[PDB]
């Protein structure tokens, strides 16, 4: 019935309605992200309070810091190292000491007693409580390089 | 046959005026959307900021989770025996210079086999 005319106007809008329909999803798709997003009054706000809320623990460090509440690694560490260079020092210095006083005791032939005595050398603390420190609390040995690690 | 076929471009042009409103339902709702939220330099360097002070909390709360690792009871013991054992370790350096003045001006011992007897070192110090 040369139904060609109408036969091809269906193919026509069959592919216009596609293209408006492929392009609609588009629009969607971004306005979906326009209601996802803030409006920008509403974003320079949430800023501005999180800047405040960040400057508060820049705060907080401060104090908790400035007042000693607190030990940091590198601090932790240092104590630490600190106390193995004071012990030994100690039984270190001691003990070169003692070494000397034994020659000595017997160079005059008396006992090292009283020769501690009369030169005016102290009696010390005991090795009692320096040992039954090591056990207490055991020193332990730190780099410098570890503490530098530490401090970034 | 005919007829037929002449439904499925009725059915066509329903659909293209659905899809014309619907599609002059977004545009529209599109131009009242971006009415706020318009982007420029502004906007753009605010949500990256939005989301860098959003983290840097998150490295905060970190920081002070990490911070509270470190007990004090113990940074203390550790203050009070070192001070110990350093004013120990600096009583043998006094009896050890004690030594050096008995040594060197009794017993006329040698300046050279005192030092390496005793210890003595360059820098040889109090621990202050």
């Amino acid at each position: 019935a040369q139904l060609m005319e109408v036969n091809a106007q269906i193919n026509d809008l069959k592919a216009q309605v596609e293209k408006l329909t492929q392009q609609g999803e588009t629009l969607r798709i971004t306005q979906r992200n326009l209601e996802a997003a803030p409006i920008t009054e509403v974003l320079k706000q949430e800023v501005d309070e999180l800047r405040q809320q960040v400057s508060a623990n820049d705060e907080k460090l401060r104090l908790v810091r400035e007042s000693n509440a607190i030990v940091s690694d590198a601090d932790m560490l240092t104590l630490q190292k600190n106390y193995k260079d004071a012990m030994t020092a100690w039984a270190t210095r001691r003990a070169k000491c003692r070494e000397v006083i034994d020659t000595l005791s017997e160079g005059m032939g008396v006992k090292p007693s009283a020769f501690m005595d009369q030169l005016g050398l102290e009696e010390g603390l005991p090795m009692t409580t320096y040992t039954e420190m090591k056990k207490a609390l055991p020193p332990v040995n730190v780099s410098k390089a570890d503490i530098k690690a530490a401090l970034k | 046959r005919s007829q037929a076929a002449r439904t499925e471009l009725a059915r066509l042009q329903k659909a293209l005026e659905e899809q014309t409103n619907f599609i002059d339902k977004a545009t529209a709702r599109i131009e009242e959307l971006k009415v706020g939220r318009e982007e420029t330099e502004e906007r753009s360097s605010l949500l990256k900021e939005k989301l860098a002070l959003q983290v840097k909390l998150e490295e905060q709360r970190g920081t002070f989770r990490d911070l509270l690792k470190n007990d004090p009871d113990v940074a203390q013991k550790l203050r009070n025996y070192t001070d110990i054992a350093k004013q120990e370790a600096n009583l043998w350096t006094d009896n050890i210079f004690c030594l050096q003045k008995y040594m060197l001006t009794k017993l006329q011992m040698d300046k050279k086999t005192v030092s390496t007897a005793l210890g003595i070192t360059g820098e040889f110090d109090y621990l202050e």
